[PDB]
């Protein structure tokens, strides 16, 4: 999972 | 949802019995509301008499009910709600859950709620409407039986295998559809469906003291029963390599996988959301560097992946995934435990964990002073997501807060760490997926960690370092070729060019391209051309497409178009060769610059290629053998005779060279060119680009290639050997007519009024039809009228379709009424016009035109295409739509 | 009636040619393509 999406 | 509204603010609640409520007040668009119920049972919780129990329930709760005993979903209906728009539910492992979005918003929510405490409180689960459901309950079981739902299913048995999963999927079984009693469900219910199993949150355009009323008007009286206590939900990890196959003679899978199962909640005493930032992390980090692992892989594996994914509530999956050239699974599994060993031995990059951190730490400071605002759809996502997992919603703008917090604890130890406890985990897996008759026999776990030991004991380089970023540019072109003649065509505002190379140019300066030109070229190099062999020419079109010139690659191919917004695709068709692309006119020397390098320096990518013959291999495999290749050689023998060409054995694929393939290239970009080019700017600045770039291509003359035809007479065949309990019959017809604007048009026109009529004269449910596609065109190139009949059916009554439907076609040229052909015409014009000005259409038309006059005549005179449609030309075309003495029947039934 | 369908994955663009009477998940597992008109996920 992403918990601090980036792109 | 046009201005964004501001964080909510939040309000929960517990009634007496246990019912839990989320209210969630929005700024919001006007009135818009959305209303989700969540009871917490799904599959899982089925006994072995419940097979799908679970997602029967789900649907019978919008049957009868003790205030609507004409059903839930009638009343809906009536009060003008739609079944997928305004209500919806979906069943999965743990929950099901009900969705609504009342028509009338926030005017609608006492009666949504009413709706809903009916269904989860106050249905009757009648067996007489479990006898009407079950129809609908086996249509959506027959259209999930497919080779993709089977694969998922061996997936789910392998990588979830001591669990419960495997043998609860949501569906259930057929026998259980058909077979289990009403009585069933209603215990079921009376088990699970209880206010303090449940919760409801409500999003948008409310008063929470006014919605809290209507919740407790509607759910409190609800009586306080418990449910069963359950600790289920995880697969039970033990140490050991379990071996699986994942198999099914439909698929192409050819892979191999390494496993590891492990408890991923578990954050050791430790933040639990600095844990899933080390996660985050983590995967960002093994993911670039698996990547770059590449480079190590035998020429059997390529491709591989490393994968995380939840298989419990609790239990995660790190797997790491491989495509394997077929049978070469041994290789290739050797090849993947090497580079996990590499991974055990050798720290991750600190630099990737550097710059990852960073550009974590860069967006979570914007988070933290951003003040939140989302549209109402993204809000409903954002919310259900948290409530799904039963969760409180944190803001962005705190949770930026909470990740620069969890960043200042996390150096590249941490994340070793991390990563060295997932290797570490006992319970581990190795899955095969072995395509087609490949010989397979599966090893054994001692087999396994055989080659586990020799890759421990081994002497391993380092990781894979990142290697430089190429960046492309075209070269400079310096010779110029010439224009040697001009044809006008004014009145279609286009010119004709002659040029030295023999290509030639037809551009048409429409407004309608603004500042973009739009290019296809083509040519007559289709894969069937004499000089070629049609396999490799076509894969290597394909990795010529992919890779872009020789001095690029794949991906720098791909930025150096985003970056030009512009496009370029090769398409080699069995009869021509289509390059078409589209860029702002101020990159004009761009693409006709790329244009002439893919035909002059074109490149293979030696990953491309390697992934490539991956493909084709395991295709070759499975469509050996499977139930599709057996089918297309069927058709291809009753249409055609012999297939035109065939794909290579496997043995042949692994030997195929890059000069062989880009000798193919080279043999079809040598055929003469037309530049078909729409572009809105003068001659003169369109002129130097096209003599500089296009003009200078070396050509050699090229032969039209015969088009591949399907014979004329009459011929079937039935096969039983359909895995899927369906039937799949085809039809084809086919009448030579010469090509016309017009005769194109009534075909059309006579297609659409024969769709109608043989849609009802075929409409008795009892044959049980399931799906039927009327097809119908003048094919231009071809100059015959082509008719594709299809259906899937029920087995019983499939050989009485064809007969049906042959009736229909012999009635409908006299059965053809005045105002059918008034209502298309009519809509036609509507069509026509609304077609008026559209690039694709004009393109397209272009085209067509020069194909058919070698000239532009066709985009004049759209204006009396209408004036072709009339009762007497429709049936004097509907006529010809089926031809009896040209008709191939090919009947697909289940295997006996 | 052949079409093509192409896949947008954290891992890449991928490619997969079907009929016009085939679900697109089972084309792309017959095709052995895995994953869980251009479609998104
Ligand atoms: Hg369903
Ligand atoms: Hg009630
Ligand atoms: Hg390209
Ligand atoms: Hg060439
Ligand atoms: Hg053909």
């Amino acid at each position: 999972d992403v918990t601090i999406e980036t792109h | 949802e046009e201005i964004k509204s501001p964080l909510p603010v939040f309000k929960e609640g517990t009634l007496a019995n246990g019912f839990r409520y989320t209210l969630v007040q929005l700024e919001g668009p006007k009135t818009r509301v959305d209303i989700r119920l969540i009871v917490d049972v799904g599959s899982i919780d089925e006994k072995d008499n419940e097979s799908g129990v679970a997602h029967m329930v789900e649907h019978m709760v919008f049957r009868a009910s003790d205030a609507f005993p004409q059903g839930v979903s009638t009343e809906l209906h009536k009060q003008g709600w739609g079944r997928g728009q305004s209500y919806n539910a979906v069943t999965n492992y743990e929950r099901t859950m009900y969705m609504m979005s009342p028509p009338k918003g926030n005017l609608d929510l006492g009666a949504t709620l009413q709706a809903l405490s009916q269904m989860t409180g106050h249905a009757k689960l009648l067996q007489s409407d479990l006898d009407d459901e079950r129809k609908i309950i086996l249509e959506e079981w027959r259209g999930k039986l497919g080779v993709a739902e089977r694969m998922n299913q061996q997936r789910v048995q392998a990588i979830r295998h001591d669990s419960r999963y495997p043998s609860r999927p949501v569906i259930g079984t057929e026998e259980s559809i058909n077979d289990t009693p009403a009585s069933v469900l209603q215990d079921f219910y009376q088990r699970w469906y209880h206010p303090s199993n449940m919760r409801l949150m409500i999003i948008g355009d409310i008063t929470p003291a006014d919605a809290e009323r209507e919740i407790q008007r509607y759910f409190a009286a609800l009586p306080n029963v418990a449910v069963p206590t359950r600790d289920y939900y995880e697969p039970l990890l033990k140490p050991q390599l379990k071996v699986a196959r994942l198999q099914d003679s439909q698929s192409g899978s050819s892979q191999v996988s390494f496993v590891y199962r492990f408890n991923d909640k578990d954050a050791f005493g430790q933040s639990e959301y600095r844990h899933r930032l080390l996660t985050q992390i983590t995967m960002s980090a093994v993911t670039r560097q698996v990547r770059r692992q590449k480079a190590e892989l035998p020429q059997d594996a390529s491709s591989l992946v490393v994968r995380k994914s939840d298989i419990g509530k609790t239990t995660a999956a790190l797997g790491f995934f491989a495509n394997v050239m077929p049978g070469g699974h041994d290789a290739a599994i050797s090849a993947v435990l090497k580079e996990i060993e590499r991974f055990k031995r050798y720290p991750l990059n600190e630099q990737d964990i550097t710059e990852i951190t960073s550009d974590i730490r860069e967006v979570a400071q914007r988070m933290s002073v951003t003040p939140e605002t989302r549209e109402f759809a993204d809000w409903v996502q954002q919310l259900t997501i948290v409530w799904q997992q039963d969760r409180p919603y944190v803001g962005s703008q705190q949770r930026g807060k909470d990740a620069l917090e969890a960043l200042d604890t996390i150096k590249g130890e941490d994340v070793n760490r991390h990563w060295q406890r997932w290797l570490a985990s006992p319970d581990t897996l190795a899955q095969f997926s072995v395509p087609g008759a490949t010989p397979f026999t599966l090893p054994k776990p001692d087999a396994i960690s055989k080659l586990q030991k020799q890759w421990a004991l081994a002497t391993l380089a380092p990781l894979r370092l990142e290697e430089k970023k190429i960046i492309p540019e075209l070269p400079s072109v310096t010779q110029s070729g010439k224009r040697t003649a001009v044809k006008t065509f004014a009145a279609q505002k286009v010119e004709q060019w002659q040029l030295s190379n023999g290509d030639r140019v037809v551009w048409l300066r429409a407004p309608e391209a603004g500042k973009k030109v739009y290019l296809t070229a083509t040519s007559q190099a289709g894969f069937m051309a004499t000089a070629m062999n049609p396999w490799q020419a076509q894969l290597a079109s394909q990795l010529v497409n992919q890779s872009g010139p020789a001095t690029w690659s794949g991906e720098s191919l791909s930025n150096w178009k985003k970056e030009k917004t512009l496009s370029l695709s090769i398409d080699q068709e069995a009869d021509q060769l289509t390059l078409s692309g589209t860029a702002p006119t101020e990159q004009l020397a761009s693409l006709f610059g790329l244009y002439r390098e893919l035909n002059v320096a074109p490149g293979i990518d030696p990953d491309v290629m390697k992934e490539s013959m991956m493909s084709l291999a395991r295709q070759k495999a499975n469509d050996d053998q499977s139930v599709g290749g057996k089918r297309a050689s069927e058709m291809t023998k009753l249409r055609f005779g012999e297939p035109a060409w065939q794909q290579p054995e496997i043995a042949e694929l692994k030997k195929i060279s890059a000069p062989a393939l880009l000798s193919q290239w080279h043999k079809a970009a040598s055929a003469p060119v037309t530049y078909y080019l729409i572009a809105d700017m003068p001659a003169t600045q369109l002129l130097p680009q096209v003599e500089r770039y296009l003009a200078t291509i070396p050509r050699q003359p090229a032969s039209e290639v015969k088009q591949h035809l399907a014979l004329s007479g009459k011929r079937e065949a039935t096969s039983a050997i359909n895995v899927e309990p369906r039937a799949d019959i085809l039809t084809w017809s086919f009448t030579p007519h010469a090509w016309t604007p017009q005769a194109a048009v009534q075909v059309s026109i006579a297609r659409n009024i024969a769709s109608k009529y043989l849609k009802t004269s075929l409409r008795d449910d009892a044959l049980g039809i399931y799906r039927m596609r009327v097809d119908s065109e003048l094919e231009d190139k071809k100059q015959r009228i082509e008719t594709e009949v299809s259906f899937t059916s029920a087995p019983e009554r499939a050989q009485e379709l064809w007969t049906l439907a042959e009736q229909a076609f012999s009635e409908l040229p006299t059965k053809i009424t005045q105002q059918d052909v008034d209502e298309q015409k009519a809509q036609f014009i509507r069509a026509e016009k609304g077609r008026q000005g559209d690039l694709t259409t004009i393109q397209r038309r272009l085209i067509l035109s020069y194909r058919h006059y070698n000239d532009p005549r066709y985009l004049s005179n759209a204006s009396k295409l209408a004036d072709s449609i009339t009762l007497e030309s429709v049936r004097a075309m509907s006529a010809k739509l089926y031809n009896p003495d040209n008709r191939v029947l090919y009947i697909t039934l289940p295997q006996e």
